[PDB]
């Protein structure tokens, strides 16, 4: 006969009844990419705020090719 | 039931030290006169005596086999009582939900006393109303003043006693032919020989019939220190 | 899990709302009669009709929830369950390892550097003329 | 015709259900742990894994597997001496199974076999096996 | 030096002087090191559970010496704590509305000293002793007592 080691079997599913538990659509099982994007931004803000300490005090002098009303003049 | 706690060791079997030492009288006592411990060991000794005799089982009827093991053949009277008993026990820690009660089929309210407090919540959906509590006393067909749901009290009462598994077994089960101690001895020699005991209960039981301490190793088994 | 929950982590009584999946539906099934077909009019109500042990599935659930308490061997859970059972324990142990082999070394280096240069290696050297080690968490300054 | 019976469980808190008289008789029979015995059947895969925990049992389990024996663990510890009886026992059980199965319905006569080699039976109630949990080696060698 | 074993085996044998490694690599040896009452429940354990338990236990016991080292250094540091400048009595420093007596409501020992101000109490005890009243403490030099953690 053939057998399966119980330690490596898969988790049993929830029973299908009138009262059924379903977590598949919640998306709360694990941290997603967005969470890791928050961590990356936090690291970035932390490094940036220390590396460039004059960023919060910018220069008001602006040239801006194609004037101020061109899209690349807002970033 | 969900309201019960964890099975005890006793819920499965009893220690052999709780076997009555006067086995000869135990096997001759009528069922109505046997206590809980006495009834446990009467059934176990007699039931295992028949089960440990393979050559006789095929020729034994289910009526006789059930009697030997102490199992009660079911009938409508006993089924009704047992069922209402188990329904009472379930309602101890469970909700009370069922079909809408009418004159033909009133809501059945089991009780031991002559009264039980009951609440009517009305029908399903929009026919459900706020809880209306009333005291359901025996002998009256109650009608909710709001939804006209009919209620009735069912009493688990029999002959100055309430309904229990023990009461149902005593009232409906009939003692058969008196247990023969020769069967105990015969089966004892079958499974217990030359220092091998394959029927421990029958080795202890035969020892008591012999007077306690007669069989090999039994004096040492009965000698305790505290 | 550590905390007891009647619905999920019910270890005090071991009650389970549904039978094991191993059992065939003909042997035991979850108590669900919501799909019962309409009763013929010529049928008559014999039982109470009340939700309870008169229903076969509920009866078997109660029976099994008591007779399952004695079993010849263990029902080995899979490694996922075992990991979850001691998740906090393992994580705390790794936290201790981090505190010894990560926090320990750089904290020692900072103090040794402080001895020679008066301030930790992650701080701005002062010129005000005040004396002492000063702050340690530089990002909370 | 088979009558229905009440089967009750529990000592102080008793739960009653309806059951089959024959199924209850089998249940109580299997509770006679000294009479009805569980026996193990091996496969080559599992025999090899046993060696990871008990080398001696692996060798003895291999013998049982090679002869296709369903053997109790206590007997397995003495398979070197019990092997001739175990082979004889295997034959007798097979003969009996065949005879009873092949018999026509309603024929409940006992099978014809040599019960002296089958354990546990009235004819041979077994042997008093000595414990083998005794060290036999000198730690200083 | 034994040559009947490899270098790795020798090192592992010596780390197994207390049998820790043997109990890890042998289930039988682990269960037979349990006291009989608890050995009864051993057969139910998985090998995952067993080795994980040993790992948690071994990590803990192997870090206790490190914590002990860290604690000894702490005691030595406190035992020879450097003197600090006497505090100038600033605008809001050393304000008192009543004497310190909550420790001794009736006896009122060292009413002027603070609860754990050891030097003030020593001089206060000396006054009481000079007044024929015995008080305990603050008389033995630190280097002449055991467990002081102030010896060279
Ligand atoms: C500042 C100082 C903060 C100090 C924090 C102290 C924490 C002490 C306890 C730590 C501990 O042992 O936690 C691990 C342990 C982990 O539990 P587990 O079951 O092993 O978790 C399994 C998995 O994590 C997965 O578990 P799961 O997610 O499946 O859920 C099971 C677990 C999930 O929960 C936890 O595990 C809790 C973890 C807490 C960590 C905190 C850090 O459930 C519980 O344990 C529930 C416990 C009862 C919570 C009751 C809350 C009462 C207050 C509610 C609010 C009332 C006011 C409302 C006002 C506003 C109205 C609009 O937590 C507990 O068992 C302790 C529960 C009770 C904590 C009470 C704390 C005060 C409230
Ligand atoms: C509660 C005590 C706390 C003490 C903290 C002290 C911190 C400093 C470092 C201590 C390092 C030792 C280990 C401490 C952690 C706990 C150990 C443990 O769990 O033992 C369980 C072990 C057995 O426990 P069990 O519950 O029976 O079995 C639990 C397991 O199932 C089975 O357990 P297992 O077989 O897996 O063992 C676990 C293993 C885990 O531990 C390790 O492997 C850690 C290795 C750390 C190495 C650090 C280097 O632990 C051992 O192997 C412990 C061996 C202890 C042998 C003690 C024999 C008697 C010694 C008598 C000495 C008398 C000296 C007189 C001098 C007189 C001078 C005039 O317990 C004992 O044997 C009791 C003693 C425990 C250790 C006490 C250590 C005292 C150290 C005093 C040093 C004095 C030096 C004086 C110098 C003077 C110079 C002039
Ligand atoms: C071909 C590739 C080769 C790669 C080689 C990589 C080599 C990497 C070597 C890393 C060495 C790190 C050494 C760290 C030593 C720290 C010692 C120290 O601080 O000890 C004291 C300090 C506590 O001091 P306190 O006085 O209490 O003060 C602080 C708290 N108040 O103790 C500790 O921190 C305990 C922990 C010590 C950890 C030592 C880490 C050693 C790591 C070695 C890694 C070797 C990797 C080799 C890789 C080879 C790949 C081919
Ligand atoms: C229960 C809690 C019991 C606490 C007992 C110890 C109390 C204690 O140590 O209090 C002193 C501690 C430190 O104060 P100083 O002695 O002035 O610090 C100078 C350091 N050389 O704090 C106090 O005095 C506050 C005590 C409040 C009442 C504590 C008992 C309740
Ligand atoms: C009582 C005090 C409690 C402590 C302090 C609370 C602070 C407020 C509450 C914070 C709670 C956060 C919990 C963690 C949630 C989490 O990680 O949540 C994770 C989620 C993603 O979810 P997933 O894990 O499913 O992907 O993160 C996001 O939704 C963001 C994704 C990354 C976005 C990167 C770019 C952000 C740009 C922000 C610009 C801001 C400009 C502001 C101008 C004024
Ligand atoms: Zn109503």
């Amino acid at each position: 006969y053939k057998t399966e080691n119980p330690l490596y079997k898969d988790d049993e599913p929830f029973a299908k009844t009138c009262h059924t538990f379903d977590y598949t659509r919640e998306g709360t099982e694990k941290n997603g990419l967005g969470y890791y994007c928050l961590m990356g931004l936090w690291a970035s803000i932390f490094i940036w705020d220390s590396l460039y300490t004059g960023a919060t005090m910018p220069t008001g002098v602006h040239r801006y090719v194609w004037g101020p009303y061109f899209p690349t003049a807002w970033f | 039931y969900r309201h019960w706690h964890r099975m005890s060791e006793d819920d499965w079997a009893l220690p052999l030290d709780s076997m009555p030492e006067d086995v000869k009288t135990l096997m001759a006592t009528p069922q109505t006169e046997r206590g809980f411990v006495e009834d446990y060991w009467y059934n176990r000794i007699r039931g295992e005596a028949t089960l440990l005799d393979p050559e006789a089982l095929p020729s034994k009827s289910y009526i006789a086999l059930a009697r030997d093991m102490g199992l009660q053949i079911v009938d409508e009277p006993s089924s009704h009582m047992m069922g209402l008993i188990e329904l009472y026990e379930y309602l101890r820690g469970a909700s009370f939900v069922g079909p809408f009660g009418t004159i033909e089929n009133p809501v059945l309210v089991p009780a031991v006393g002559q009264e039980r407090v009951v609440a009517c919540t009305g029908g399903v959906g929009d026919e459900e109303h706020f809880t209306l509590w009333f005291r359901c006393r025996e002998g009256f067909m109650y009608r909710c003043g709001e939804c006209d749901q009919i209620f009735m009290l069912v009493r688990l009462y029999y002959e100055d006693r309430y309904w229990t598994q023990t009461l149902v077994r005593d009232t409906f089960m009939s003692d058969g032919d008196m247990f023969d101690l020769k069967t105990l001895e015969r089966v004892h020699k079958m499974w217990n020989k030359d220092e091998m005991v394959r029927w421990e209960v029958g080795y202890w039981a035969q020892d008591y019939v012999l007077g306690k301490g007669v069989l090999p190793g039994m004096v040492e088994e009965h000698t305790r220190v505290n | 899990k550590h905390f007891f929950t009647d619905g999920a982590n019910d270890y005090v009584t071991g009650w389970e709302n549904t039978p094991p999946l191993k059992f065939p539906a003909s042997v035991m099934k979850p108590c669900d009669y919501s799909m019962t077909k309409p009763i013929p009019k010529h049928w008559k109500l014999r039982g109470s009709g009340i939700h309870g042990p008169e229903n076969t599935d509920l009866m078997k659930l109660v029976l099994w929830n008591r007779l399952k308490q004695k079993r010849p061997q263990r029902e080995v859970p899979n490694i996922n369950y075992l990991k979850d059972s001691i998740r906090l324990e393992l994580s705390v142990n790794w936290w201790l390892m981090s505190c010894i082999f990560l926090w320990g070394p750089w904290l020692h280096w900072g103090q040794e550097y402080q001895k020679v240069h008066e301030q930790p290696p992650w701080a701005m050297k002062r010129i005000d003329g005040l004396r002492g080690e000063g702050y340690f968490t530089w990002f909370l300054e | 015709q088979v009558p229905d019976v009440f089967a009750t469980f529990g000592w102080e808190r008793r739960l009653t259900v309806i059951h089959h008289p024959g199924v209850m008789a089998i249940s109580k029979l299997l509770d006679q742990r000294t009479v009805v015995k569980p026996r193990a059947t091996f496969n080559q895969e599992l025999v090899e894994e046993i060696g990871d925990y008990d080398e001696d049992l692996q060798r003895k389990a291999q013998v049982a597997l090679d002869n296709g024996l369903a053997i109790e663990w206590r007997v397995l510890d003495f398979i070197d001496d019990e092997l001739p009886r175990l082979l004889a026992e295997k034959r007798e059980i097979e003969k009996a199974r065949e005879q009873v199965m092949s018999k026509a319905p309603g024929d409940y006569t006992q099978p014809v076999f040599d019960s002296s080699v089958v354990v546990p039976t009235p004819a041979n109630l077994g042997r008093n096996y000595p414990t083998l949990n005794l060290p036999s080696g000198d730690p200083t060698e | 030096i034994s040559t009947s074993e490899t270098l790795n085996q020798k090192i592992l044998r010596w780390l197994d002087v207390t049998g820790m490694l043997t109990r890890w690599h042998s289930r039988r040896e682990f269960i037979l090191d349990m006291d009989p009452y608890f050995r009864k429940n051993s057969g139910m354990w998985t090998e995952w559970e067993r080795k994980t338990l040993l790992f948690l236990f071994y990590c803990c016991t192997l870090a206790t010496p490190y914590s002990a080292y860290l604690d000894l250094q702490e005691l030595k540091h406190q035992g020879t704590k450097p003197p600090r400048p006497v505090s100038l009595e600033s605008r809001f420093m050393n304000q008192r509305r009543y004497d310190f007596t909550w420790m001794h409501p009736q006896d009122k020992f060292c009413s002027e000293c603070r609860p754990v101000e050891l030097e003030c109490k020593k001089m206060c005890f000396d006054r009481y002793r000079s007044m024929d009243y015995r008080m305990y403490g603050f008389q033995r030099p630190r280097i002449q007592t055991y467990y002081s953690f102030s010896t060279c």
